Protein backbone atom coordinates (compact mmCIF):
# COMPACT_ATOMS: atom_id res chain seq x y z
CA UNK A 1 0.00 0.00 0.00
CA UNK A 2 0.81 3.46 -0.99
CA UNK A 3 2.32 5.70 2.05
CA UNK A 4 -1.42 7.68 2.21
CA UNK A 5 -3.05 4.74 2.42
CA UNK A 6 -1.53 3.50 5.32
CA UNK A 7 -2.24 7.23 6.60
CA UNK A 8 -5.86 6.84 6.55
CA UNK A 9 -5.54 3.09 7.95
CA UNK A 10 -3.71 5.37 11.09
CA UNK A 11 -6.26 7.89 11.01
CA UNK A 12 -9.26 5.58 11.10
CA UNK A 13 -7.51 3.03 13.92
CA UNK A 14 -7.01 5.98 16.39
CA UNK A 15 -10.21 7.41 15.86
CA UNK A 16 -11.38 4.38 17.47
CA UNK A 17 -9.20 4.21 19.83
CA UNK A 18 -8.90 0.57 21.30
CA UNK A 19 -11.77 -0.77 19.30
CA UNK A 20 -15.27 -0.79 18.94
CA UNK A 21 -15.72 -3.64 21.36
CA UNK A 22 -13.77 -1.89 24.33
CA UNK A 23 -16.31 1.61 23.44
CA UNK A 24 -19.06 -0.63 23.52
CA UNK A 25 -18.06 -1.81 26.96
CA UNK A 26 -17.43 1.62 27.80
CA UNK A 27 -20.80 2.72 26.87
CA UNK A 28 -22.32 0.41 28.69
CA UNK A 29 -20.80 1.61 31.95
CA UNK A 30 -22.53 4.62 31.06
CA UNK A 31 -19.33 6.63 29.89
CA UNK A 32 -18.32 8.37 26.82
CA UNK A 33 -15.43 8.16 24.83
CA UNK A 34 -12.41 10.79 25.34
CA UNK A 35 -13.38 11.89 21.48
CA UNK A 36 -16.73 12.45 22.37
CA UNK A 37 -16.16 14.23 25.42
CA UNK A 38 -14.02 16.56 23.57
CA UNK A 39 -16.61 16.87 20.95
CA UNK A 40 -19.24 17.62 23.98
CA UNK A 41 -17.17 20.21 25.66
CA UNK A 42 -15.48 22.52 23.05
CA UNK A 43 -17.08 24.84 20.35
CA UNK A 44 -18.65 22.78 17.33
CA UNK A 45 -15.43 22.87 14.88
CA UNK A 46 -13.09 24.38 16.83
CA UNK A 47 -11.11 21.08 18.45
CA UNK A 48 -7.66 21.03 16.57
CA UNK A 49 -6.04 17.75 17.77
CA UNK A 50 -1.91 16.86 18.26
CA UNK A 51 0.11 14.31 18.25
CA UNK A 52 -2.62 11.91 16.50
CA UNK A 53 0.40 9.45 15.57
CA UNK A 54 2.64 8.89 18.50
CA UNK A 55 3.00 5.99 19.59
CA UNK A 56 4.76 4.03 22.82
CA UNK A 57 8.14 3.21 22.37
CA UNK A 58 8.14 0.56 25.24
CA UNK A 59 10.18 -2.88 23.99
CA UNK A 60 9.48 -5.04 26.87
CA UNK A 61 7.19 -7.95 27.68
CA UNK A 62 6.28 -8.58 24.08
CA UNK A 63 5.43 -4.88 24.33
CA UNK A 64 6.43 -3.95 20.49
CA UNK A 65 4.09 -6.25 19.05
CA UNK A 66 1.73 -4.82 16.31
CA UNK A 67 -0.83 -5.57 18.41
CA UNK A 68 0.10 -3.44 21.55
CA UNK A 69 0.91 -0.07 18.88
CA UNK A 70 -2.12 2.17 19.17
CA UNK A 71 -1.67 5.29 17.72
CA UNK A 72 -2.23 8.25 20.17
CA UNK A 73 -1.73 6.13 22.78
CA UNK A 74 -4.26 6.35 25.70
CA UNK A 75 -4.29 10.31 25.44
CA UNK A 76 -6.16 12.69 22.95
CA UNK A 77 -4.90 16.34 23.32
CA UNK A 78 -5.16 19.71 21.24
CA UNK A 79 -6.78 23.14 21.45
CA UNK A 80 -10.14 24.61 20.93
CA UNK A 81 -12.47 27.32 22.28
CA UNK A 82 -15.70 27.23 24.64
CA UNK A 83 -17.32 30.62 23.63
CA UNK A 84 -15.14 31.57 21.45
CA UNK A 85 -11.81 31.95 24.14
CA UNK A 86 -8.77 29.53 23.63
CA UNK A 87 -8.28 26.58 26.03
CA UNK A 88 -6.14 23.67 25.57
CA UNK A 89 -7.65 19.99 26.83
CA UNK A 90 -6.06 16.63 27.36
CA UNK A 91 -8.60 13.73 27.63
CA UNK A 92 -7.71 10.15 29.02
CA UNK A 93 -8.45 7.05 26.74
CA UNK A 94 -9.53 4.09 29.17
CA UNK A 95 -9.93 2.01 26.14
CA UNK A 96 -6.12 1.84 25.54
CA UNK A 97 -4.23 -0.60 28.21
CA UNK A 98 -6.84 0.88 30.68
CA UNK A 99 -5.50 4.81 29.88
CA UNK A 100 -2.79 3.61 31.92
CA UNK A 101 0.19 6.64 31.67
CA UNK A 102 3.26 5.48 29.17
CA UNK A 103 6.15 7.51 28.28
CA UNK A 104 4.06 9.15 25.21
CA UNK A 105 1.09 9.58 27.53
CA UNK A 106 2.98 12.15 29.44
CA UNK A 107 4.95 13.49 27.26
CA UNK A 108 1.81 14.77 25.16
CA UNK A 109 0.31 16.29 27.86
CA UNK A 110 3.70 17.89 28.79
CA UNK A 111 3.65 19.25 25.68
CA UNK A 112 0.11 20.47 25.56
CA UNK A 113 1.17 21.98 28.98
CA UNK A 114 4.05 23.97 27.67
CA UNK A 115 2.14 25.53 24.90
CA UNK A 116 -0.38 27.01 27.24
CA UNK A 117 2.19 28.16 29.24
CA UNK A 118 3.63 29.56 26.40
CA UNK A 119 0.40 31.37 25.11
CA UNK A 120 -0.89 31.82 28.53
CA UNK A 121 -3.99 29.96 28.06
CA UNK A 122 -6.02 27.49 30.65
CA UNK A 123 -5.50 23.92 30.87
CA UNK A 124 -8.71 21.04 31.36
CA UNK A 125 -8.18 17.82 32.14
CA UNK A 126 -10.16 14.97 31.69
CA UNK A 127 -9.00 11.94 33.53
CA UNK A 128 -9.94 8.61 33.64
CA UNK A 129 -6.84 6.45 33.82
CA UNK A 130 -5.89 3.15 35.81
CA UNK A 131 -2.72 4.29 36.46
CA UNK A 132 1.17 4.17 35.68
CA UNK A 133 1.79 1.54 32.95
CA UNK A 134 3.89 -1.19 34.82
CA UNK A 135 5.66 -2.22 31.69
CA UNK A 136 7.22 0.60 31.59
CA UNK A 137 8.19 0.74 34.78
CA UNK A 138 10.33 3.53 36.09
CA UNK A 139 9.70 5.42 32.75
CA UNK A 140 5.75 5.67 33.92
CA UNK A 141 7.38 7.24 37.04
CA UNK A 142 9.23 9.60 35.26
CA UNK A 143 6.35 11.26 33.40
CA UNK A 144 4.03 11.58 35.86
CA UNK A 145 6.82 13.77 37.31
CA UNK A 146 7.33 15.68 34.30
CA UNK A 147 3.57 16.31 34.56
CA UNK A 148 3.65 17.39 38.17
CA UNK A 149 6.60 19.86 37.97
CA UNK A 150 4.54 21.61 35.53
CA UNK A 151 1.45 21.88 36.90
CA UNK A 152 3.42 23.61 39.74
CA UNK A 153 5.30 25.74 37.52
CA UNK A 154 1.75 26.71 36.14
CA UNK A 155 -0.12 27.48 39.75
CA UNK A 156 -1.11 30.78 39.87
CA UNK A 157 0.03 31.77 35.88
CA UNK A 158 -2.91 29.73 34.08
CA UNK A 159 -6.17 28.31 35.75
CA UNK A 160 -6.06 24.59 35.65
CA UNK A 161 -9.34 22.57 36.30
CA UNK A 162 -9.74 18.30 36.63
CA UNK A 163 -12.24 16.26 35.83
CA UNK A 164 -12.36 13.29 36.94
CA UNK A 165 -14.64 10.69 34.66
CA UNK A 166 -13.55 7.69 35.57
CA UNK A 167 -10.96 5.55 37.65
CA UNK A 168 -8.27 6.96 39.34
CA UNK A 169 -5.83 5.58 41.33
CA UNK A 170 -2.06 5.82 42.31
CA UNK A 171 0.34 8.66 41.60
CA UNK A 172 -1.89 9.91 39.07
CA UNK A 173 -4.41 11.08 41.71
CA UNK A 174 -1.65 13.64 42.79
CA UNK A 175 -1.88 15.50 39.41
CA UNK A 176 -5.51 16.58 39.94
CA UNK A 177 -5.25 17.38 43.48
CA UNK A 178 -2.20 20.30 42.24
CA UNK A 179 -4.63 22.34 40.27
CA UNK A 180 -6.98 24.61 41.32
CA UNK A 181 -10.48 23.15 40.84
CA UNK A 182 -11.15 19.27 41.05
CA UNK A 183 -14.90 17.95 39.52
CA UNK A 184 -15.96 14.01 40.06
CA UNK A 185 -18.78 12.60 38.38
CA UNK A 186 -21.10 10.17 40.77
CA UNK A 187 -21.42 6.71 40.57
CA UNK A 188 -18.32 6.40 37.89
CA UNK A 189 -15.47 8.65 39.59
CA UNK A 190 -13.30 7.45 42.01
CA UNK A 191 -9.93 8.24 43.45
CA UNK A 192 -7.58 6.94 45.76
CA UNK A 193 -3.77 6.19 46.30
CA UNK A 194 -4.42 2.48 46.95
CA UNK A 195 -7.56 0.67 46.13
CA UNK A 196 -9.46 -1.22 48.25
CA UNK A 197 -7.74 -4.82 48.38
CA UNK A 198 -4.60 -3.38 49.53
CA UNK A 199 -6.78 -1.94 52.10
CA UNK A 200 -8.32 -5.05 53.44
CA UNK A 201 -4.80 -6.48 53.06
CA UNK A 202 -3.26 -4.32 55.59
CA UNK A 203 -5.45 -2.97 57.68
CA UNK A 204 -8.08 -5.50 57.70
CA UNK A 205 -11.07 -3.30 56.15
CA UNK A 206 -13.81 -4.09 53.90
CA UNK A 207 -14.60 -1.22 51.60
CA UNK A 208 -16.23 -1.06 48.16
CA UNK A 209 -14.64 1.42 45.40
CA UNK A 210 -17.14 3.91 45.77
CA UNK A 211 -16.98 4.31 49.77
CA UNK A 212 -13.12 4.54 49.33
CA UNK A 213 -12.76 7.05 46.78
CA UNK A 214 -16.63 7.92 45.15
CA UNK A 215 -17.28 10.79 44.47
CA UNK A 216 -19.36 11.71 47.16
CA UNK A 217 -16.72 11.00 50.06
CA UNK A 218 -14.43 13.30 48.22
CA UNK A 219 -17.06 15.71 47.81
CA UNK A 220 -18.79 15.66 51.67
CA UNK A 221 -15.94 14.27 53.86
CA UNK A 222 -12.87 14.37 52.47
CA UNK A 223 -12.88 17.84 50.87
CA UNK A 224 -10.94 17.05 47.84
CA UNK A 225 -13.28 17.70 45.13
CA UNK A 226 -15.07 20.80 44.89
CA UNK A 227 -18.40 19.55 42.73
CA UNK A 228 -19.66 16.07 41.95
CA UNK A 229 -21.83 16.33 38.76
CA UNK A 230 -24.97 13.26 37.89
CA UNK A 231 -23.77 12.53 33.68
CA UNK A 232 -20.93 13.08 31.68
CA UNK A 233 -22.67 15.44 29.64
CA UNK A 234 -24.10 16.82 32.16
CA UNK A 235 -20.52 17.48 34.00
CA UNK A 236 -19.68 18.52 30.67
CA UNK A 237 -22.01 21.36 30.46
CA UNK A 238 -21.57 22.52 34.04
CA UNK A 239 -17.46 22.40 33.03
CA UNK A 240 -17.79 25.52 29.89
CA UNK A 241 -20.72 27.23 32.30
CA UNK A 242 -17.66 27.61 34.58
CA UNK A 243 -15.15 28.24 32.57
CA UNK A 244 -17.06 30.79 31.03
CA UNK A 245 -15.82 32.78 34.53
CA UNK A 246 -12.42 32.66 34.41
CA UNK A 247 -9.69 34.93 33.04
CA UNK A 248 -7.06 33.05 30.39
CA UNK A 249 -4.08 34.17 32.48
CA UNK A 250 -3.12 36.07 35.84
CA UNK A 251 -1.93 38.73 33.00
CA UNK A 252 -5.39 39.14 32.63
CA UNK A 253 -8.33 41.37 34.74
CA UNK A 254 -11.59 39.61 35.51
CA UNK A 255 -13.93 38.85 32.47
CA UNK A 256 -16.19 41.21 32.31
CA UNK A 257 -19.42 40.48 29.61
CA UNK A 258 -22.71 41.82 28.41
CA UNK A 259 -24.89 42.93 31.22
CA UNK A 260 -28.73 43.43 31.59
CA UNK A 261 -29.40 43.97 35.57
CA UNK A 262 -29.07 47.24 36.61
CA UNK A 263 -26.23 47.64 39.14
CA UNK A 264 -28.46 50.29 40.50
CA UNK A 265 -31.01 47.54 41.16
CA UNK A 266 -32.46 47.75 44.64
CA UNK A 267 -33.43 44.93 47.15
CA UNK A 268 -36.31 45.48 49.72
CA UNK A 269 -36.12 42.27 50.40
CA UNK A 270 -33.34 42.44 52.24
CA UNK A 271 -34.36 45.24 54.64
CA UNK A 272 -35.96 41.75 57.26
CA UNK A 273 -33.88 38.99 56.36
CA UNK A 274 -31.97 39.33 59.53
CA UNK A 275 -33.75 38.83 62.60
CA UNK A 276 -33.53 40.75 65.63
CA UNK A 277 -32.71 38.14 68.06
CA UNK A 278 -29.61 36.49 67.94
CA UNK A 279 -31.08 33.53 68.68
CA UNK A 280 -32.57 32.82 65.16
CA UNK A 281 -30.71 31.83 62.25
CA UNK A 282 -31.45 32.62 58.29
CA UNK A 283 -30.12 31.77 55.16
CA UNK A 284 -26.66 33.76 53.64
CA UNK A 285 -27.64 32.04 50.29
CA UNK A 286 -30.48 34.19 49.96
CA UNK A 287 -29.07 37.14 50.53
CA UNK A 288 -26.21 36.29 47.99
CA UNK A 289 -28.52 35.12 45.34
CA UNK A 290 -30.61 38.57 46.12
CA UNK A 291 -27.08 40.65 45.43
CA UNK A 292 -25.68 39.12 42.48
CA UNK A 293 -26.35 39.97 38.79
CA UNK A 294 -29.66 37.72 38.03
CA UNK A 295 -29.40 36.05 41.14
CA UNK A 296 -26.74 33.75 39.33
CA UNK A 297 -24.27 32.02 41.94
CA UNK A 298 -21.82 29.08 40.98
CA UNK A 299 -20.90 27.53 44.32
CA UNK A 300 -17.93 25.75 45.14
CA UNK A 301 -18.11 22.40 47.69
CA UNK A 302 -21.83 22.83 48.13
CA UNK A 303 -21.94 19.66 50.41
CA UNK A 304 -18.85 20.30 52.52
CA UNK A 305 -18.13 22.70 55.45
CA UNK A 306 -21.67 24.15 55.21
CA UNK A 307 -20.86 26.77 57.56
CA UNK A 308 -19.21 28.75 55.23
CA UNK A 309 -20.22 29.62 51.99
CA UNK A 310 -17.84 30.20 48.80
CA UNK A 311 -18.42 30.85 44.99
CA UNK A 312 -18.13 32.53 41.59
CA UNK A 313 -20.61 35.01 40.79
CA UNK A 314 -20.85 38.70 38.26
CA UNK A 315 -21.90 42.19 39.69
CA UNK A 316 -22.26 44.27 37.21
CA UNK A 317 -20.93 41.89 34.36
CA UNK A 318 -17.72 41.44 36.22
CA UNK A 319 -16.60 38.33 37.92
CA UNK A 320 -16.28 37.83 41.57
CA UNK A 321 -15.69 35.90 44.00
CA UNK A 322 -18.17 35.42 47.29
CA UNK A 323 -17.13 34.46 50.87
CA UNK A 324 -19.94 34.51 53.50
CA UNK A 325 -20.77 32.78 56.66
CA UNK A 326 -23.92 31.04 57.02
CA UNK A 327 -25.79 31.16 60.27
CA UNK A 328 -27.99 28.15 59.66
CA UNK A 329 -25.27 25.85 60.03
CA UNK A 330 -23.52 25.51 63.60
CA UNK A 331 -24.27 28.84 64.06
CA UNK A 332 -21.80 30.10 61.62
CA UNK A 333 -18.79 29.18 63.60
CA UNK A 334 -15.40 29.05 61.74
CA UNK A 335 -13.94 25.57 62.16
CA UNK A 336 -10.73 23.51 60.24
CA UNK A 337 -12.48 22.64 57.11
CA UNK A 338 -14.21 26.10 56.69
CA UNK A 339 -11.27 27.64 57.06
CA UNK A 340 -9.81 25.98 54.88
CA UNK A 341 -12.22 25.66 52.07
CA UNK A 342 -12.42 29.58 52.37
CA UNK A 343 -8.38 29.93 52.15
CA UNK A 344 -7.64 27.86 48.94
CA UNK A 345 -10.85 29.88 47.40
CA UNK A 346 -9.68 33.40 48.48
CA UNK A 347 -6.08 32.39 47.32
CA UNK A 348 -7.23 31.55 43.83
CA UNK A 349 -9.53 34.54 43.23
CA UNK A 350 -6.76 37.00 44.52
CA UNK A 351 -4.06 35.01 42.34
CA UNK A 352 -6.19 35.98 38.79
CA UNK A 353 -7.09 39.79 40.03
CA UNK A 354 -10.86 38.52 40.65
CA UNK A 355 -12.31 40.45 43.55
CA UNK A 356 -13.47 39.58 46.69
CA UNK A 357 -17.15 40.25 48.86
CA UNK A 358 -17.70 38.90 51.93
CA UNK A 359 -20.59 38.78 53.98
CA UNK A 360 -19.81 38.84 57.59
CA UNK A 361 -22.05 37.03 60.46
CA UNK A 362 -19.38 34.99 63.32
CA UNK A 363 -19.81 34.25 66.80
CA UNK A 364 -16.71 32.84 66.93
CA UNK A 365 -14.69 28.85 66.17
CA UNK A 366 -15.70 26.20 67.09
CA UNK A 367 -15.06 24.86 70.07
CA UNK A 368 -14.17 21.33 71.68
CA UNK A 369 -10.93 18.97 72.15
CA UNK A 370 -11.42 17.69 68.64
CA UNK A 371 -11.01 21.25 66.97
CA UNK A 372 -7.62 21.71 69.06
CA UNK A 373 -6.12 18.42 68.39
CA UNK A 374 -6.78 18.53 65.03
CA UNK A 375 -4.87 22.11 64.97
CA UNK A 376 -7.73 24.11 64.45
CA UNK A 377 -4.82 27.03 65.26
CA UNK A 378 -3.17 26.68 62.24
CA UNK A 379 -6.23 26.21 59.95
CA UNK A 380 -7.90 29.08 60.95
CA UNK A 381 -4.78 31.03 60.49
CA UNK A 382 -4.47 29.70 56.71
CA UNK A 383 -7.30 31.66 56.44
CA UNK A 384 -6.68 34.82 57.87
CA UNK A 385 -3.14 34.48 56.24
CA UNK A 386 -5.64 34.12 52.51
CA UNK A 387 -7.61 37.61 53.39
CA UNK A 388 -4.31 39.48 54.94
CA UNK A 389 -2.32 38.59 51.95
CA UNK A 390 -4.60 39.33 48.63
CA UNK A 391 -4.48 42.80 47.24
CA UNK A 392 -7.43 42.51 44.48
CA UNK A 393 -10.44 44.60 45.74
CA UNK A 394 -11.95 43.13 49.13
CA UNK A 395 -15.79 44.73 50.00
CA UNK A 396 -16.86 43.35 53.23
CA UNK A 397 -20.52 43.30 54.63
CA UNK A 398 -21.24 42.63 57.90
CA UNK A 399 -24.81 41.33 58.44
CA UNK A 400 -25.57 40.84 62.22
CA UNK A 401 -22.37 39.56 64.80
CA UNK A 402 -18.44 39.96 64.26
CA UNK A 403 -16.72 38.51 67.43
CA UNK A 404 -13.03 38.35 68.82
CA UNK A 405 -10.55 37.41 66.23
CA UNK A 406 -13.37 36.29 63.90
CA UNK A 407 -14.06 39.71 62.78
CA UNK A 408 -10.34 40.53 62.34
CA UNK A 409 -10.21 37.12 60.28
CA UNK A 410 -13.18 37.71 57.98
CA UNK A 411 -11.51 40.66 55.82
CA UNK A 412 -11.60 43.03 58.49
CA UNK A 413 -10.18 46.62 57.46
CA UNK A 414 -7.37 46.31 59.87
CA UNK A 415 -5.97 43.65 57.08
CA UNK A 416 -6.08 46.25 54.45
CA UNK A 417 -9.55 45.97 53.09
CA UNK A 418 -10.53 48.57 51.05
CA UNK A 419 -14.45 48.98 52.10
CA UNK A 420 -16.22 47.67 54.96
CA UNK A 421 -20.05 47.88 55.65
CA UNK A 422 -22.26 47.24 58.78
CA UNK A 423 -26.28 46.48 58.36
CA UNK A 424 -28.43 48.40 61.50
CA UNK A 425 -27.53 44.75 63.27
CA UNK A 426 -24.05 44.63 62.79
CA UNK A 427 -22.22 43.45 66.39
CA UNK A 428 -18.82 44.64 66.44
CA UNK A 429 -17.26 43.37 69.95
CA UNK A 430 -14.38 41.63 71.43
CA UNK A 431 -16.96 39.07 72.93
CA UNK A 432 -20.64 38.24 74.02
CA UNK A 433 -22.25 41.07 75.93
CA UNK A 434 -23.06 38.57 79.09
CA UNK A 435 -19.58 37.45 79.17
CA UNK A 436 -17.89 41.04 78.88
CA UNK A 437 -19.88 42.13 81.71
CA UNK A 438 -19.15 39.05 83.62
CA UNK A 439 -15.29 40.39 83.44
CA UNK A 440 -15.28 43.67 83.60
CA UNK A 441 -18.01 44.22 86.54
CA UNK A 442 -17.54 40.76 88.28
CA UNK A 443 -17.15 41.90 92.06
CA UNK A 444 -19.79 44.54 92.00
CA UNK A 445 -23.59 43.85 92.87
CA UNK A 446 -25.36 46.13 91.23
CA UNK A 447 -24.33 44.30 88.14
CA UNK A 448 -28.20 44.37 86.09
CA UNK A 449 -27.67 48.54 85.89
CA UNK A 450 -24.19 48.14 84.38
CA UNK A 451 -25.14 45.68 82.33
CA UNK A 452 -27.86 47.82 81.19
CA UNK A 453 -25.56 50.56 80.35
CA UNK A 454 -23.50 48.30 78.61
CA UNK A 455 -25.42 46.89 75.96
CA UNK A 456 -27.10 50.02 75.63
CA UNK A 457 -23.76 51.51 74.84
CA UNK A 458 -21.53 48.70 73.25
CA UNK A 459 -24.07 45.97 71.56
CA UNK A 460 -24.61 47.59 68.80
CA UNK A 461 -22.19 49.13 65.70
CA UNK A 462 -21.60 52.58 66.99
CA UNK A 463 -18.39 51.21 69.06
CA UNK A 464 -16.62 50.38 65.51
CA UNK A 465 -18.28 53.26 63.29
CA UNK A 466 -17.33 55.54 65.68
CA UNK A 467 -13.53 54.44 65.20
CA UNK A 468 -13.52 54.23 61.23
CA UNK A 469 -13.56 50.69 61.44
CA UNK A 470 -16.62 50.24 59.29
CA UNK A 471 -16.68 53.30 56.34
CA UNK A 472 -20.22 53.71 57.03
CA UNK A 473 -23.89 51.91 58.12
CA UNK A 474 -26.11 51.42 55.23
CA UNK A 475 -29.61 50.16 54.28
CA UNK A 476 -29.98 46.57 53.55
CA UNK A 477 -32.14 47.22 50.43
CA UNK A 478 -28.83 49.82 48.85
CA UNK A 479 -26.21 46.58 49.63
CA UNK A 480 -25.83 46.06 45.86
CA UNK A 481 -26.02 49.35 44.42
CA UNK A 482 -23.18 50.28 47.33
CA UNK A 483 -21.10 47.19 46.18
CA UNK A 484 -21.13 47.51 42.17
CA UNK A 485 -20.16 50.92 42.70
CA UNK A 486 -16.90 50.51 44.84
CA UNK A 487 -15.89 47.42 42.30
CA UNK A 488 -16.27 50.62 39.91
CA UNK A 489 -13.74 52.73 41.79
CA UNK A 490 -11.31 49.93 43.08
CA UNK A 491 -11.17 48.20 39.89
CA UNK A 492 -7.28 50.06 38.97
CA UNK A 493 -5.81 49.01 42.96
CA UNK A 494 -2.64 48.47 42.78
CA UNK A 495 -0.60 47.50 46.04
CA UNK A 496 3.36 47.58 47.02
CA UNK A 497 4.77 44.85 48.67
CA UNK A 498 8.08 44.10 49.94
CA UNK A 499 10.35 41.28 47.99
CA UNK A 500 10.38 37.54 48.56
CA UNK A 501 10.81 34.53 46.72
CA UNK A 502 6.93 33.64 48.17
CA UNK A 503 5.76 33.91 51.91
CA UNK A 504 5.84 30.67 54.34
CA UNK A 505 1.84 30.02 54.58
CA UNK A 506 1.04 27.55 57.40
CA UNK A 507 0.21 24.12 56.31
CA UNK B 1 -64.10 47.45 32.14
CA UNK B 2 -66.47 49.28 30.37
CA UNK B 3 -68.27 45.77 29.58
CA UNK B 4 -67.54 42.11 31.13
CA UNK B 5 -65.70 41.06 28.38
CA UNK B 6 -63.01 43.93 28.94
CA UNK B 7 -62.44 43.53 32.32
CA UNK B 8 -61.89 39.77 31.90
CA UNK B 9 -59.15 40.75 29.24
CA UNK B 10 -57.60 42.91 31.78
CA UNK B 11 -57.60 40.38 34.40
CA UNK B 12 -55.91 37.81 32.38
CA UNK B 13 -53.01 39.95 31.13
CA UNK B 14 -53.35 41.19 35.25
CA UNK B 15 -52.39 37.79 36.30
CA UNK B 16 -50.07 36.50 33.71
CA UNK B 17 -47.91 40.23 34.53
CA UNK B 18 -48.22 39.13 38.85
CA UNK B 19 -44.42 38.18 39.90
CA UNK B 20 -45.02 36.35 43.16
CA UNK B 21 -41.53 34.66 44.03
CA UNK B 22 -40.54 31.96 47.16
CA UNK B 23 -43.97 31.33 47.94
CA UNK B 24 -46.45 29.11 45.25
CA UNK B 25 -49.33 30.78 44.33
CA UNK B 26 -52.98 30.55 43.01
CA UNK B 27 -52.04 32.47 39.62
CA UNK B 28 -52.36 29.31 37.57
CA UNK B 29 -56.36 28.74 38.57
CA UNK B 30 -57.28 32.13 38.76
CA UNK B 31 -55.94 32.90 34.93
CA UNK B 32 -57.92 29.31 34.02
CA UNK B 33 -61.03 30.41 35.62
CA UNK B 34 -61.26 33.86 34.58
CA UNK B 35 -60.52 32.02 30.43
CA UNK B 36 -62.72 29.21 30.68
CA UNK B 37 -65.53 29.00 28.21
CA UNK B 38 -68.12 28.50 31.04
CA UNK B 39 -67.14 31.35 33.30
CA UNK B 40 -67.02 33.52 30.13
CA UNK B 41 -70.48 32.57 28.96
CA UNK B 42 -71.47 32.76 32.55
CA UNK B 43 -72.63 29.38 33.27
CA UNK B 44 -71.48 29.05 36.76
CA UNK B 45 -72.46 27.87 40.15
CA UNK B 46 -71.19 27.34 43.30
CA UNK B 47 -69.75 23.51 42.57
CA UNK B 48 -68.32 25.09 39.12
CA UNK B 49 -64.17 24.31 40.48
CA UNK B 50 -65.52 20.95 41.13
CA UNK B 51 -67.13 20.29 38.14
CA UNK B 52 -64.79 22.03 35.50
CA UNK B 53 -61.99 19.68 37.63
CA UNK B 54 -63.31 16.43 38.69
CA UNK B 55 -59.65 14.82 38.82
CA UNK B 56 -58.16 18.06 39.98
CA UNK B 57 -56.29 21.20 39.17
CA UNK B 58 -53.69 19.87 36.22
CA UNK B 59 -52.45 23.85 35.36
CA UNK B 60 -53.66 24.90 31.40
CA UNK B 61 -54.03 22.41 28.86
CA UNK B 62 -51.78 24.07 25.69
CA UNK B 63 -53.30 23.37 22.25
CA UNK B 64 -51.14 22.21 19.35
CA UNK B 65 -50.56 25.92 18.29
CA UNK B 66 -50.24 26.71 22.05
CA UNK B 67 -47.29 24.52 22.43
CA UNK B 68 -45.43 24.95 19.28
CA UNK B 69 -45.19 28.69 20.54
CA UNK B 70 -43.90 27.75 23.52
CA UNK B 71 -41.04 25.54 22.58
CA UNK B 72 -40.56 28.42 20.07
CA UNK B 73 -40.33 30.78 22.83
CA UNK B 74 -38.09 28.14 24.98
CA UNK B 75 -35.81 27.65 22.33
CA UNK B 76 -35.28 31.20 21.63
CA UNK B 77 -34.46 31.91 25.34
CA UNK B 78 -31.66 29.42 24.84
CA UNK B 79 -30.29 30.56 22.13
CA UNK B 80 -30.17 34.27 23.45
CA UNK B 81 -28.79 32.83 26.12
CA UNK B 82 -25.82 30.80 24.98
CA UNK B 83 -25.06 33.97 22.07
CA UNK B 84 -24.94 36.39 25.35
CA UNK B 85 -22.36 34.28 26.70
CA UNK B 86 -20.06 34.96 24.14
CA UNK B 87 -19.68 38.68 24.53
CA UNK B 88 -17.14 39.25 26.50
CA UNK B 89 -15.27 42.82 26.46
CA UNK B 90 -12.19 43.55 24.89
CA UNK B 91 -9.10 41.63 25.26
O1 LIG C 1 -23.61 26.83 75.99
C1 LIG C 1 -23.45 27.99 75.71
C2 LIG C 1 -22.43 28.89 76.33
C3 LIG C 1 -21.15 28.97 75.50
C4 LIG C 1 -21.41 29.12 74.00
C5 LIG C 1 -20.30 29.92 73.33
C6 LIG C 1 -20.39 29.95 71.82
S1 LIG C 1 -20.03 28.33 71.08
C7 LIG C 1 -19.85 29.13 69.47
C8 LIG C 1 -19.06 30.42 69.73
N1 LIG C 1 -17.64 30.21 69.80
C9 LIG C 1 -17.10 30.50 71.01
O2 LIG C 1 -15.92 30.41 71.33
N2 LIG C 1 -18.12 30.92 71.81
C10 LIG C 1 -19.40 30.93 71.16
Amino acid sequence: TSVNERIENKRRTALLGGGQRRIDAQHKRGKLTARERISLLLDPGSFVESDMFVEHRCADFGMAADKNKFPGDSVVTGRGRINGRLVYVFSQDFTVFGGSLSGAHAQKICKIMDQAITVGAPVIGLNDSGGARIQEGVESLAGYADIFLRNVTASGVIPQISLIMGPCAGGAVYSPALTDFTFMVKDTSYLFITGPDVVKSVTNEDVTQEELGGAKTHTTMSGVAHRAFENDVDALCNLRDFFNYLPLSSQDPAPVRECHDPSDRLVPELDTIVPLESTKAYNMVDIIHSVVDEREFFEIMPNYAKNIIVGFARMNGRTVGIVGNQPKVASGCLDINSSVKGARFVRFCDAFNIPLITFVDVPGFLPGTAQEYGGIIRHGAKLLYAFAEATVPKVTVITRKAYGGAYDVMSSKHLCGDTNYAWPTAEIAVMGAKGAVEIIFKGHENVEAAQAEYIEKFANPFPAAVRGFVDDIIQPSSTRARICCDLDVLASKKVQRPWRKHANIPL
Amino acid sequence: GSDRTEALKRMADALDNYVIRGVTHNIALLREVIINSRFVKGDISTKFLSDVYPDGFKGHMLTKSEKNQLLAIASSLFVAFQLRAQHFQEN
